């Protein structure tokens, strides 16, 4: 589960 | 991008003296989602990666001194330590941390108050070893002044000169809080010796009228 | 303690590429993601690229994207940016600070910056030349003297006046480029009566070009 970057 | 801006470029400051600063931005920074404003303050020094103090406006670091408060909300921001240090004089910066790309503000550096001091102005012709080889750099020094707000005038035979002043600056220096410049004219030998007079002149803050040093060949 | 440890940041001509490696401690790297930072020579720094914790999502500025690709590598526990087709204004340190993912809160852990430099200037040794007044008494009665080292590339070379015993009067005015090259100067001051009887020298070391050089400061 790769996550979006935050400021995405 | 979302701009950043800092202001000011620098600030003044004595010591156990509050401070503030700023940051701003184009758009607004503030998600409701998390509920928070992403706008991060940094430090640095020399040497020094720069390090969070401030994240999301208000909110501290672990290990950042209390006098740390953050503040602003939405597009104009202020960063605020109530009783400044000599292990506070440091550039800070502010960030869009809010959305890509992270912007980053372009700086407010802490300097010092100290006393107002005139320079100590020291003129220097090229060496003649450097006109041997077809050049010639007039070097003149600029000592010990405060504050860093100081002009230096290049002048050949009266004739007020631009083309070839090259200049270097200090930081301000930690035994005594006092900056230093060099402008030094670099001409090519034959330009230099169908001439006279030289003078680097120099206004400044304590300077009623500007400091001149001439030679003269 | 997390670490971050940079290496690739050379001195390659514009048009040419560079590889940055970025080293990572005292977490899992595969559960943070990595970005670049460059801080530029007037000091601004600017996000450079953007990763996630495994990949796929990649992130760049404009000034970016299609030069500059940031990669990760979770056995070699490893973040690089492949850097490529080099503008001068590039040039800058490049930093690896990471991604505070569960909390949100910048750029808290930075490496300590790979400086990369991209010139097509080549390495030209100072030329020192020893700055005596025609006898300057400057404060109290004392005589400025002094130093230029003009026309140097690379970096650094470095300036003592006599190996550093003296330490004292002097202040040493930053590098500055005139023809894409650099010029540095310095002021040893010393209360008159040392100079001239007692020596006074300014001593320069261009390692770059292997030039240490050393010049007696001096009436006749």
């Amino acid at each position: 589960y790769d996550v979006p970057d935050y400021a995405s | 991008d979302i701009v950043m801006t800092q202001s000011p470029s620098s600030l003044t400051v004595t010591a156990g003296e509050k401070v503030t600063m700023s940051c701003t931005s184009s758009q607004s920074l503030f998600n409701s989602g998390k509920q928070k404003n992403y706008l991060t303050w940094y430090q640095q020094k020399p040497g020094q990666p720069p390090k969070v103090l401030i994240y999301w406006a208000s909110t501290r670091e672990s290990g950042v001194p209390d006098r740390f408060t953050g503040s602003g909300s939405g597009t104009d921001f202020t960063l605020t330590i109530s009783s400044v240090q000599a292990e506070d004089l440091a550039v800070y910066y502010c960030q869009n941390d809010y959305s890509n790309p992270l912007t980053f503000g372009g700086g407010t550096k802490l300097e010092l108050k100290r006393a107002d001091a005139a320079p100590t102005v020291s003129i220097f012709p090229p060496s003649s070893e450097q006109l041997t080889s077809g050049g010639a750099s007039v070097v003149c020094f600029l000592n010990n002044f405060y504050p860093k707000d100081i002009n230096v005038k290049w002048k050949i035979d009266g004739s007020e000169r631009q083309n070839g002043v090259l200049n270097s600056w200090t930081d301000q220096d930690s035994k005594d809080s006092t900056y230093s410049m060099s402008s030094t004219l670099t001409l090519t030998k034959d330009e230099y010796e169908r001439h006279n007079s030289y003078t680097c002149e120099a206004t400044h803050k304590t300077s009623t009228s500007p400091i001149v040093k001439s030679f003269n060949r | 303690e997390v670490q971050l440890v940079e290496s690739g940041g050379d001195l390659v001509k514009p048009g040419g590429s560079l590889k940055l490696s970025c080293a990572a401690s005292g977490f899992s790297f595969s559960s943070y993601g990595m970005s670049w930072v460059r801080q530029t020579p007037d000091k601004r720094l600017e996000w450079v690229a953007t990763i996630s914790n495994g990949g796929g999502y990649t992130y760049y500025p404009d000034s970016v994207k299609g030069r500059f690709t940031i990669s990760r590598d979770n056995a070699k526990n490893t973040l690089y940016l492949q850097m490529s087709s080099l503008k001068s204004e590039d040039s800058a340190m490049y930093y690896c600070a990471r991604r505070e993912r569960y909390d949100e809160n910048g750029f808290a852990y930075w490496g300590q910056g790979t400086l990369v430099t991209v010139s097509a200037a080549k390495t030209t040794a100072p030329s020192v030349y020893p700055l005596a007044p025609v006898c300057g008494d400057t404060t109290g009665s004392s005589v400025t003297l002094g130093c230029l080292v003009k026309g140097y590339f690379p970096e650094p070379v470095t300036l003592t006046w006599n190996s550093g015993s003296l330490s004292s009067g002097v202040h040493t005015f930053p590098a500055v480029l005139q023809s894409d090259l650099y010029t540095l100067s310095s002021s040893v001051t010393v209360t008159s009566s040392t100079w001239p009887s007692q020596s006074i020298t300014c001593n320069v070391a261009h390692p770059a070009s292997s030039t240490k050089v050393d010049k007696k400061i001096e009436p006749r």
